[PDB]
């Protein structure tokens, strides 16, 4: 009925329309293992708007610990799948 | 209506405002629920275990 | 314009000066903190996680605390002047507050029924 | 079980050796370990953890004891039983305890005040008493038929 | 309105309180006054139930009200001209009830009047 | 699947996001969220809602009724 | 569909 | 009925005729005579198939009734025959009179609820009963304790006739 | 009943609930305005609140001087 | 009485002669067989009491009390049949013989009509219940609160035995209804006061009277699931029963000697509500309330109202009734959890929803729901007391929101919240314990239909 | 609440937790999203123009009257996520989230209603014998002897192998069970 | 700072261990292994009103007329209204008319 | 008696958009309501007033 089920897919997909919407990371070089300072040019305050911005997409916040661990889309997925609970 | 309609106006309106004691009051229940739910059942368990109980 | 604190509405964590005045000892104080708490974590989970036990983890934490509770008060309990006195009015003061309020509302209600000027309406099951 | 009287808890300490037996029996460093007074409550070698509920303590971290907010082995506030979520909080709000005491009283002293105002200078309307007829409605409210009451008269206007 | 200003701020001497209501006799100033007269008697308003509060001089006219909405009680949207009626006779007591007040006063005024004349 | 919207749609004009843009670029500052904040002001969601339109909603509607229940009433009596 | 196993308690007895 | 109108009292009922001065009908009245015909008329078949099977067998039963001992106030003390005689007479009229003070209260709370916005006045001669009943009770059953015995109403009916012989002096 | 989730545009409106929303906002309005052709005694009453400045000394009683 | 005597009697041939496979089948059976035959006191017809003959007799006021000791005996064999399962046939067996002499002396006791045969049987129901408490209890201080229990109730007793030879020396008989009928006034003076005193203080000790009442808790900590039925919802009842017993022949001069003691129950119903609130134990905590109802008890016996003799008998039976049931409660989680912290086992009501139902409609009891007769018990004490003072209201209100403060902090506290994961020993459920507060439940449920049965002397 | 704290929070780290902190409540004030936003960047404008501080003794000083800034210019009542600590919906099925030691005291009709299910469940009661075993092993291998200790966990360091204490985080039940 | 290795590497494992997990959640077809309509108005609305509503009115009204009004105070009501104009059914008079009410404005 | 002028009048050249007479703050936006509503709520109160001399009863 209401509330639709989470996907691994959609997730990614959703993280990677909040990255291509910002600004600072141009979307053609911007993978789903891309680093936020490596290859990505970021620092830690964008990576804190990038954290909220994503709370504020999927309707739960992170803990400051584990969002400061959080560094690239992958583990971003990864974090939100294990808390969600989304394994397919 | 319309005073709480102009209101919300300006709260649409591009402005930070220092916030006042009157809508803190408002917001935080008049500091009843605060100030009586922790006076009240402080002093009443401490009443109750450190005199009756123990003493 | 400042937060005055209470011991009912504590001081932030975020705002004591005790934390930007920051030392060595009081770093590696919090340092062996961590290392005890993760000391008792790892005990607990490896308690937590054996699939051989079969009865709940005993807690001496709260045992220790029941004891401080329950049994111990006694054993360490000395008479001051202070807890005697204040032993004596918390079990004397209010009963004879009450005997007080008590005996002059019922003497009252005896000598209105006796000199007749208190009415009973309907009181015939008291 | 298996609970001695060695890590039980036990009698006041004195010697600075008897104070570190302590602290490592309630798990806690010499320094941060420090007991209640002595002044014969009952309190003994349990230490004086601060007066602090528990709703302070981090909510996002995966506590031993989750509804309690404590791990496993640290030592247990002597008013746990106070500071439960259930019951009597501590925790910082966002005025001073001062602030709240004074603009409550305040608040309640002036509307006692205004009520009084308006009691002592009622408003109503300027319009004389309701009028009633048969003696103000003596035998309805209850009226002895046999005494015959004050005539109470009305007059038209 | 504006006689609470009149009693609370210019003067209490002359702007009246609703209790002592009247405080002055009613033979002075009426050469005849009439009795005040009523249809409803005791023993209709005991049979049609009228509560105490509402035992006053528009008894008649609730007792019509009643009685059309006892008989049509289906199509209560039928008792408007009789409760009309009612509100009208109610208009009339609260308006006999503010000549009363406001003769007082003019007797109060009238009164220091001749204070101030003697 | 659930199929996603192209995000290069999600452009800025006509939006109070570039009022709050041309407000920061004469202080000189860049706002990198408009794009992702620029949903709720397009589309469907591009309309200013007034009190009037909420309020009365459905009142030439409700008029309509009442002129036909008057013209009834006047018909009957 | 996507039925999941719930847990439940012993409620049999 | 089992009850009787000599000590449950009740005015005949005065119901007004019907006057429908609408042309709508009354749903009332339609809803209660569908009620009779569907419900009222079973339960009163199997009432009279209940009734007619008690009569088939119908059985007696008595209300009893004690002879009136001598009171305690011939009893000599110490005899503790006499005296459980007399306290076991007094404990039955104490009930009696229990049942009593219930049927005034009962007449009182019928009269209240029958008369409604006229108990003021239509409810006179039942408030003064049960004002004088209640005195009456007061004088003779009141402060006796948990332990009320004879011995003890003697001892309070013998105080009040004291009092009221020294008041009746002067 | 069941409708697809759409990701960030303007959902799709079934014309049940707008037909029964309009329908309910308008029997609101058309009985609002039924009684206030019909019994607008909501402002004014219909009762005319008499100005007692203007009542005169003969019928109030009071003696002349 | 002897017909339910004598087989309460035969029940210990009955427990040492059957099999080990069928001792606890045939003695629960047989036991329940001696309830519904002590059921049969409940004929009365009219006010003369039933005196069987020149030794017993039954009474409003004792009949109640005889039925709950003969309905609680199975009731104590089936909570006390699991915690004995590791044990000796013959020590099973004699665990056994203590609960059913207790019965058969407390049948006596409420039946005896003499005082002095009261006071026998009042000791001889002391001696086993220490026997329990001190062999069948679990830690180490069992012994020590034995000790505090025996020598409170005998420094208690004595000056009571005092009193009746003395009062038998004065009278002749000391037979109950002898004393009822030829009772003297008092010339109230200060040996009067000493044997009001003297025959008092025993049944002060044992309500227990606030101050005096330091053995009960740690008592009911101590003792097994049997023992603490038996104290809690029989022994305090039986000191009541001799207060009002004793009551008769004291009069004038109560009126004022029950100043003190009237002060001291509302007090220590406040502050034992209070420890209530502050108590870490779970059976410690239902014995402060038992504590802060037993002070109502005496409240309302020493006030001497015909209201206040009625509350007292309705709420001797209710908290009987439901203190037995809330041990039964903390027993079976004693059992599951191996301990008595209140606080360690907290989200109960996930892994057993009957059990937590039963938890609820015994707090639900407790804090007098209406219309039950705990309420009942407790709304004409309350009465009553405003009878004889108007300001007890107060004492009153302070005791009624405490006293559902902490049976609503004992349900919140035991059943819900979150369950701790780490207490894998957590077995379904036994149908015997919940046959047991079943057992406990309905005649709650049957006394609440019909409280006619637990009026009592008065009314 | 995957990762466990440190023992003292890093002054970088202080200064995110404040910008996060303040973001939030400045959303809470403002409500609406282009006023948010500017404001946010204006917050974040701030944030830049002090970060190129080299004392950083000046910089604690700027923490801290930041800090005092923030607890005077709160919101008294910030919005709050639903599943965040003091939300609405938080810790709401608690209630339902049933450990799942229960199945093992299931009666046998309720385990013959599922089989495969419980096939499944003995296979990983199995699998968390042995790699209980070999994990205690590996964790006594891994404690250093003396010096600092901290909250986190090893990983299995060699094939096939499982993580030490994996169990609870494994085998926790959703949050979302119904 | 980012993760360690230490915990990267854990994390990763307990997330596959996750998944395992809750794939192993999922039922079989099989699961659970378990042991005349006509209209709502004609048949839904019908029996309901008939046992529900029509067998507890009979033990009701069975109730209310020969175990209440059998009982001497149980059902007591209040007097009827009555006015002027009306006629009793029970005795047979018809009450008197009010005056001439001489206000005759409104 | 302080001086408090230059802090006042920073508070003036906001470049927000926000006109001189609202630039007070909110208390002046609240008395530019009231005195919005009641100039013209007297003013319709005159027209009524001089429409009902006009028209005598
Ligand atoms: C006349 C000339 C002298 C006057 C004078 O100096 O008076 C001071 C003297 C008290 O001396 P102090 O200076 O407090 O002594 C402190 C030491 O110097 C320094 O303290 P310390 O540590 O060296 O002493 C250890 C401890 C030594 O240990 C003790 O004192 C043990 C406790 C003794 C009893 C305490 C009773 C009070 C607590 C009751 C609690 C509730 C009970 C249940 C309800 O001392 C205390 O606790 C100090 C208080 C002593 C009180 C003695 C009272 C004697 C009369 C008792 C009458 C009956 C009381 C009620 C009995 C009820 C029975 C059912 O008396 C008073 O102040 C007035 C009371 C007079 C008697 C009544
Ligand atoms: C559990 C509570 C324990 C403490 C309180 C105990 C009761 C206190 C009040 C009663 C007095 C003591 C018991 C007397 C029993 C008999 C009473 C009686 O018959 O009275 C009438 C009799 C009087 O007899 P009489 O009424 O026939 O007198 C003749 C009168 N003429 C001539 C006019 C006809 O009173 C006594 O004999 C009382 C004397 C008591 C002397 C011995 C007291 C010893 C100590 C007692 C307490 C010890 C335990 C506690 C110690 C402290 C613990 C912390
Ligand atoms: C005497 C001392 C006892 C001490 C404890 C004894 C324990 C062992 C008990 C063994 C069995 C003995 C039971 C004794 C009571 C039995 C109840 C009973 O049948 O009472 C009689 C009653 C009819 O009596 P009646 O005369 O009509 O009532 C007074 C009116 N003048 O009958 C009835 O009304 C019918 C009763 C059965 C029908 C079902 C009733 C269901 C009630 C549901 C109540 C719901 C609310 C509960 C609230 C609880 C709150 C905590
Ligand atoms: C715990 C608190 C204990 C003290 C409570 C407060 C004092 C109580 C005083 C009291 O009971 O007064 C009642 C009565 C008054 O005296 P009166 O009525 O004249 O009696 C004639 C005496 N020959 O006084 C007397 O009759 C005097 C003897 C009263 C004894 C009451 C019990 C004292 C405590 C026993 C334990
Ligand atoms: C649940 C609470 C129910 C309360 C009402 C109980 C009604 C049944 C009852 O107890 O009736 C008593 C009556 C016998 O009592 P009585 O008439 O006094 O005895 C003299 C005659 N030998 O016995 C009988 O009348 C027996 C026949 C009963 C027939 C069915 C009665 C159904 C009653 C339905 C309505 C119950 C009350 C509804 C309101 C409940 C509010 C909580
Ligand atoms: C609601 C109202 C909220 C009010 C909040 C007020 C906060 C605004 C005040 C400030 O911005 S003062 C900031 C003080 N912080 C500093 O000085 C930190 C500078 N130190 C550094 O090391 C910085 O370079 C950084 C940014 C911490 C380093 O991080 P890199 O980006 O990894």
């Amino acid at each position: 009925s209401d509330a639709p089920p989470l996907t691994l897919d959609g997730i990614k997909d959703r993280v990677l329309y909040v990255l291509k919407l910002y600004d600072k990371i141009d979307p053609e070089k911007l993978s789903v293992n891309s680093h936020f300072m490596k290859d990505l040019g970021l620092d830690s305050l964008d990576q804190v708007e990038i954290i909220m911005a994503m709370e504020d997409e999927f309707g739960f916040e992170i803990p400051d610990i584990d969002a400061e661990k959080l560094m690239c889309p992958q583990e971003i997925v990864d974090y939100i799948a294990d808390k969600k609970d989304v394994y397919e | 209506f319309l005073i709480a309609l102009e209101l919300n106006n300006l709260t649409m309106k591009l402005s930070m405002n220092k916030a006042n004691p009157y809508s803190s009051f408002s917001t935080l229940l008049g500091f009843f629920p605060s100030i009586i739910h922790r006076i009240t059942p402080m002093k009443s368990l401490n009443l109750s275990l450190k005199t009756s109980l123990t003493l | 314009s400042k937060y005055k604190p209470a011991p009912l509405a504590t001081l932030p964590s975020t705002l004591d000066p005790a934390e930007y005045d920051v030392s060595p000892e009081t770093r590696r104080a919090q340092v062996e903190r961590l290392s005890i708490r993760a000391r008792l974590k790892r005990e607990y989970l490896l308690q937590y996680n054996d699939p051989k036990r079969v009865s709940h983890i005993e807690d001496p934490a709260l045992i220790r605390w029941t004891y401080a509770r329950s049994a111990n008060i006694y054993p360490n309990f000395r008479p001051t002047p202070k807890n005697s006195l204040l032993g004596a009015v918390a079990g004397f003061g209010p009963l004879i507050f009450w005997y007080y309020v008590f005996k002059t509302d019922r003497d009252r209600k005896e000598r209105l029924i006796q000199e007749g000027k208190l009415d009973r309406k309907f009181n015939i099951s008291y | 079980f298996h609970m001695t009287k060695d890590m039980l808890p036990g009698s006041y300490p004195r010697t600075p050796e008897e104070r570190a037996a302590a602290a490592k029996k309630y798990n806690m460093r010499v320094e941060d370990y420090e007991p209640y007074p002595d002044d014969g409550m009952g309190y003994g070698d349990y230490p004086m953890l601060p007066n602090r509920s528990q709703h302070e303590r981090d909510p996002w971290y995966q506590w031993d004891h989750s509804e309690l907010r404590m791990n496993w082995g640290e030592p247990i506030h002597w008013d746990l039983d106070m500071y439960i979520r259930n019951r009597v909080d501590t925790s910082p709000t966002p005025v001073s305890w001062d602030v709240m005491c004074k603009h409550l009283f305040g608040f309640v002293a002036f509307m006692v005040f205004m009520f009084w105002v308006g009691h002592v200078f009622p408003s109503y309307q300027p319009v004389g008493p309701k009028q009633y007829p048969y003696n103000n409605l003596y035998l309805e409210r209850g009226g002895d038929p046999t005494k015959e009451p004050e005539p109470v008269v009305h007059y038209d206007i | 309105g504006a006689h609470l200003t009149r009693r609370y701020l210019w003067d209490a001497s002359v702007e009246p309180d609703p209790e002592k209501i009247p405080s002055f006799p009613p033979d002075l100033g009426f050469p005849e006054r009439k009795e005040r007269v009523m249809v409803a008697t005791q023993q209709e308003m005991m049979d049609a139930q009228l509560t105490l509060q509402q035992r006053d001089y528009c008894a008649h006219y609730l007792i019509r009200l009643l009685k059309c909405k006892r008989d049509s009680f289906p199509n209560f949207l039928a008792c408007k001209h009789e409760q009309h009626d009612w509100d009208y006779c109610e208009h009339l007591d609260y308006v006999k009830r503010m000549k009363e007040f406001e003769r007082e006063r003019r007797l109060l005024q009238r009164k220091k009047r001749r204070a101030l004349k003697e | 699947k659930m199929e996603l919207p192209d995000y290069r749609q999600w452009k800025i004009e006509g939006t109070p996001l570039e009022t709050v843009q041309k407000k920061l670029a004469a202080r000189g500052l860049r706002d990198p969220w408009a794009r992702n904040e620029a949903w709720r002001y397009m589309g469907g969601f591009a309309g200013n809602i007034t009190f009037p339109s909420v309020i009365l909603k459905g009142f030439k509607w409700g008029f309509a009724a009442f002129v036909v229940a008057l013209g009834a009433e006047y018909f009957l009596d | 569909g996507k039925r999941l196993f719930v847990v439940k308690p012993s409620l049999y007895y | 009925d089992s009850w009787d109108k000599d000590v449950y009292p009740e005015p005949p009922s005065r119901t007004p005729a019907p006057s429908p001065q609408t042309s709508l009908p009354n749903p009332i009245t339609y809803l209660t005579k569908a009620y009779d015909l569907v419900v009222d008329w079973p339960v009163t078949l199997v009432r009279e198939f209940i009734e007619r099977q008690h009569a088939k067998n119908r059985t007696y039963y008595y209300h009893r009734q004690y002879r009136r001992v001598p009171d305690i106030t011939e009893c000599k003390e110490g005899d503790v025959l006499c005296i459980y005689e007399a306290e076991m007479q007094w404990r039955r009229d104490f009930k009696v009179d229990q049942e009593i003070m219930n049927i005034i209260q009962e007449r009182l709370k019928a009269c209240q609820q029958r008369e409604g916005e006229n108990y003021q006045q239509n409810c006179a001669k039942e408030l003064e009963q049960f004002t004088k009943v209640t005195k009456a009770y007061q004088d003779r059953y009141l402060d006796l304790g948990a332990y009320y015995s004879a011995r003890k109403c003697l001892a309070k009916q013998k105080q009040r006739m004291l009092e009221e012989r020294k008041a009746a002096r002067q | 009943v069941h409708i697809q989730p759409r990701y960030r545009e303007f959902p799709q409106l079934t014309r049940s609930q707008v037909i029964q929303g309009e329908f309910l906002s308008s029997l609101m309005w058309f009985w609002i305005l039924w009684r206030f052709w019909h019994d607008s005694d909501a402002v004014l009453g219909h009762f005319s609140y008499p100005d007692p400045s203007q009542w005169t000394d003969e019928e109030l009683g009071i003696p002349p001087d | 009485m002897l017909k339910i005597i004598l087989p309460s009697l035969m029940l210990l041939p009955l427990t040492w002669l059957s099999s080990p496979k069928k001792t606890w089948t045939n003695v629960t059976s047989y036991s329940f067989l001696i309830s519904l035959t002590s059921l049969t006191l409940l004929w009365q017809t009219d006010e003369n009491y039933k005196n069987f003959s020149n030794m017993f007799s039954s009474d409003p006021l004792s009949t109640p009390l005889i039925i709950l000791t003969a309905w609680l005996l199975p009731l104590m064999l089936m909570a006390s049949q699991n915690h004995l399962k590791k044990d000796n046939n013959v020590l099973q067996k004699l665990y056994i013989s203590m609960l059913i002499s207790l019965q058969i002396l407390l049948i006596m006791t409420f039946s005896a009509t003499e005082l002095i045969m009261f006071y026998i049987l009042f000791e001889a129901t002391l001696i086993p219940t220490l026997i329990i408490i001190t062999r069948w209890g679990n830690q180490t201080e069992r012994l020590n609160a034995g000790i505090y229990f025996l020598f409170y109730t005998l420094i208690g007793s004595i000056p009571l035995l005092i009193a009746l030879i003395l009062i038998q020396n004065h009278v002749g008989t000391l037979n109950l209804m002898i004393l009822s009928f030829t009772t003297h006034t008092l010339d109230a003076s200060w040996s009067n006061n000493l044997l009001w005193l003297a025959c008092m203080m025993a049944f002060l000790i044992k309500m227990p009277l606030y101050g005096v009442h330091l053995w009960l808790p740690k008592a009911h900590v101590e003792a097994p699931i049997a023992g603490s039925m038996i104290l809690a919802a029989i022994l305090l009842k039986l000191g009541s029963y001799g207060m009002i017993r004793i009551s008769i022949i004291l009069d004038p001069l109560t009126k004022y000697m029950a100043y003190p003691f009237i002060l001291l129950s509302l007090w220590g119903m406040i502050m034992t509500s209070s420890i209530c609130l502050r108590q870490t134990d779970l059976k410690s905590l239902i014995a402060y309330s038992s504590v802060s109802h037993m002070a109502l008890v005496i409240a309302s016996i020493m006030i001497q109202t015909p209201w206040s003799f009625m509350g007292a008998t309705m709420l001797m039976i209710a908290h009987g009734l439901t203190s037995s049931l809330l041990f039964c409660l903390a027993n079976s989680n004693y059992e599951r959890i191996h301990s008595r912290t209140m606080i360690m086992a907290r989200g109960l009501q996930m892994v057993f929803p009957l059990m937590a139902t039963w938890w609820l409609m015994a707090s639900l009891a407790n804090l007098a729901l209406p219309p039950s007769i705990n309420l009942m018990g407790e709304l004409f004490i309350t009465m009553s007391l405003f009878s004889w003072s108007n300001f007890t209201i107060i004492l009153m209100g302070i005791n009624i929101i405490i006293t559902g403060m902490y049976s609503m902090y004992m349900i919140i506290t035991t059943q819900r919240g979150k369950l701790t994961n780490h207490m894998i020993n957590l077995q379904p459920s036994h149908t015997r314990e919940l046959t047991l507060m079943a057992l406990h439940m309905i005649p709650l449920i049957l006394l609440t239909t019909s409280p006619k049965l637990i009026t009592g002397l008065t009314m | 609440a995957f990762c466990a704290p440190p023992a003292y929070l890093t002054h970088q780290q202080k200064v995110l937790r404040l910008y996060k902190r303040a973001l939030r409540h400045l959303e809470s004030w403002c409500i609406h999203r282009d006023k948010y936003r500017y404001f946010a960047c204006l917050m974040r404008a701030r944030f830049e123009e002090h970060k190129n501080e080299k004392d950083m003794m000046r910089a604690t000083q700027l923490l801290r009257e930041a800090e005092e800034e923030f607890w005077q210019n709160q919101h008294p009542q910030p919005y709050i996520f639903p599943d965040s600590p003091g939300g609405t919906s938080f810790e709401r099925y608690e209630c339902y989230k049933v450990p799942e030691w229960c199945l093992d005291y299931w009666h046998p009709s309720e385990k013959a209603m599922y089989p495969d299910y419980f096939s499944k469940r003995e296979q990983w009661k199995k699998l968390r014998m042995e790699s209980w075993d070999r994990e205690v092993k590996q964790l006594q291998e891994e404690t250093s002897p003396d010096g600092i200790m901290t909250e986190a966990l090893p990983p299995a360091r060699r094939e096939g192998d499982l993580p030490p204490l994996w169990w609870h985080i494994v085998t926790r039940p959703r949050e979302r069970p119904t | 700072s980012g993760y360690t290795p230490d915990e990267k590497l854990r994390l990763q494992q307990l997330r596959e261990l996750r998944r395992r997990w809750l794939k192993d959640q999922e039922l079989s077809p099989r699961e659970p292994v378990l042991p005349k309509n006509m209209v709502f108005k004609a048949y839904r609305s019908s029996l309901f009103a008939v046992s529900h509503v029509l067998i507890p009115m009979w033990f009701v009204h069975y109730y209310v007329k020969y175990h209440m009004a059998t009982k001497p105070y149980t059902i007591v009501s209040s007097k009827p209204r009555i006015f002027p104009g009306d006629t009793i059914l029970e005795t047979g008079e018809v009450i008197p008319p009010m005056r001439d009410f001489p206000d005759q404005h409104h | 008696f302080e001086n408090k002028v230059p802090e006042k009048q920073k508070l003036f050249q906001e470049d927000n958009g926000m006109p001189v007479h609202l630039k007070g703050g909110a208390s002046d936006a609240l008395l530019y309501r009231a005195t919005m509503a009641l100039t013209l709520g007297g003013t319709a109160y005159a027209i009524y007033l001089l429409a009902m001399a006009a028209f005598p009863k």
